């Protein structure tokens, strides 16, 4: 039936996804290398009615949220394993399947074969495996983590921290546990050593914090919750009406 | 009805019936912010100038 | 979704970001050559509205219209580029400089930046470099059986080997001056690269043109005035109240618009 | 969760670093052949939000 039901539902559902947004950006406040979201709305299509000029609207709807790839604060975290990221920059790290996932949360350790791993146990590529009887783990601006060995008055260098940089950061796709697969809208990843290329610098005993600014996401939960009451006003006045109508 | 529109070309219409001033229709210098004085003066200020 | 929530936003988050400037001056207080930075801020857009001047009554124009405006925006942060203190640390390789000038590092990746930060180490291969391994420019080298290390107050560098009486030259130490010192982007690790709104470097040896003179043995700490950023604090704190105060009163407002 | 605290909670924990020195070089006072420390700091990150 012809009525504006819809279109105030339409904004119910608009701003439940605001307000998912914010809950999930406000959950994350914690996690390392973390990058803010914000849904983007966007109206439907209108109705034109033609005269002997005036368009009706149907409603609202969300298109896509944009993840604020801007570089985030440190924190020391005293750990020799930890290495944030000082520019633009993605860690690689090699999912069990075989598809290679992009990461920016730098706590890595050392699992039980050598081998340089996420907090979630996948392997960092390229292979870096550290010595077994390493006194003291350097991992410089450009990526070489050398190696220092009792009794060996030079360091022994391991591997190299390449950087893979996307010409689109924001397209993306978050596959969960701090993840990104590199997707159509975010294509070509550019390995890089990191400083030249236009990739970041590393710091390590440092891990990159995560991006959400807390007064934004407080007031646009007060504006979240105000413009709902709003909505919800509209639908109970809807009602009326046609109850009204139904009762003649 | 005072809901005053202005035409593509400037001609000031209520309701499609073009307005009359002292003058006759009114002609509006193409894209315009009128202002109407209490007596209705009418001031138009072009974009982008001063 | 109302506009004075919006307005106190902006509000909330000038005054968040003079917080953060606060706190970057505090947090690099024992920063050796470090600038303390002021945040400024300016209006943002007016609605127009009634347009002041335009004509009422056909011979009275309207003074002073309906210009309601939005919130307010922080144009930039400005370095406050003055001389601090010097402090005396007794080493023959800090240098400090009194006057306006910048040494001149060369980065690996092949750019050079500019520090003033003095403290200077020599790698294993005599070159003098900055505390964070950077080659300062130019590659003054410093031979193996040095006795003692004397940087003049023109930037000559001398070293004093044994059997010889004479101290011998081995390099020249220079500063770089620039149009605007603002200008300079800092990218941390006390270093600044110049950009088009800095003009472009200017090689002056310590003495002349306005460079600054080298003493050795002291340190020029950060010229960060506490008190002043404690006051900072009180009203930081004292306008953020304020533009909460604000954001509940138009809360409560569109709360009653909502209940009616 | 605020970008003030964190600047606060790194220069907390450099002047507890310079503490720290200070305590160390204090502690070895009356040892033969000792050298003192001294702590050396530099800034961190830069958020470019408008570029110079």
């Amino acid at each position: 039936m012809i009525s504006s039901l819809w279109i105030a539902k339409t904004g119910l559902d608009a701003q439940q996804t605001n307000m998912d947004v914010i809950a999930n950006n406000l959950a994350n406040v914690s996690t390392n290398g973390f990058k803010r979201q914000r849904a983007v709305f966007e109206d439907l299509l209108y109705q034109t009615i033609r005269q002997p000029g005036l368009q009706i609207g149907t409603g609202v709807r969300p298109v896509a949220t944009e993840r604020l790839h801007s570089q985030g604060n440190l924190s020391q975290t005293n750990n020799s394993k930890d290495v944030a990221i000082k520019g633009q920059g993605f860690f690689q790290v090699m999912l069990p399947d075989g598809t290679s996932a992009y990461t920016r949360d730098g706590s890595f350790q050392v699992d039980q074969n050598g081998q340089l791993v996420t907090a979630g146990g996948f392997q960092v590529q390229p292979a870096i495996t550290i010595p077994a009887n390493a006194l003291s783990i350097t991992i410089g601006r450009d990526g070489v983590v050398s190696v220092t060995q009792q009794g060996q008055a030079a360091p022994v260098q391991v591997g190299q921290l390449n950087l893979t940089t996307f010409m689109n950061d924001t397209g993306l796709e978050s596959i969960g546990e701090n993840l990104y697969i590199e997707t159509q809208s975010s294509g070509a990843p550019n390995e890089s050593t990191p400083g030249l290329n236009g990739a970041g610098l590393l710091y390590q005993g440092y891990v990159e914090t995560s991006n959400v600014n807390v007064a934004e996401e407080l007031v646009n939960m007060i504006q979240v919750q105000r413009a709902y009451e709003i909505n919800s006003k509209a639908v109970s006045t809807t009602d009326q009406m046609l109850q009204k109508l139904t009762q003649l | 009805n005072g809901n005053i529109q202005v035409g593509p070309t400037g001609q000031l219409t209520i309701q499609g019936h073009p307005v009359i001033g002292e003058g006759g229709p009114i002609t509006v210098p193409e894209g315009s912010e009128i202002t109407i004085a209490a007596d209705g003066t009418i001031s138009a200020l072009n974009p982008g100038d001063p």
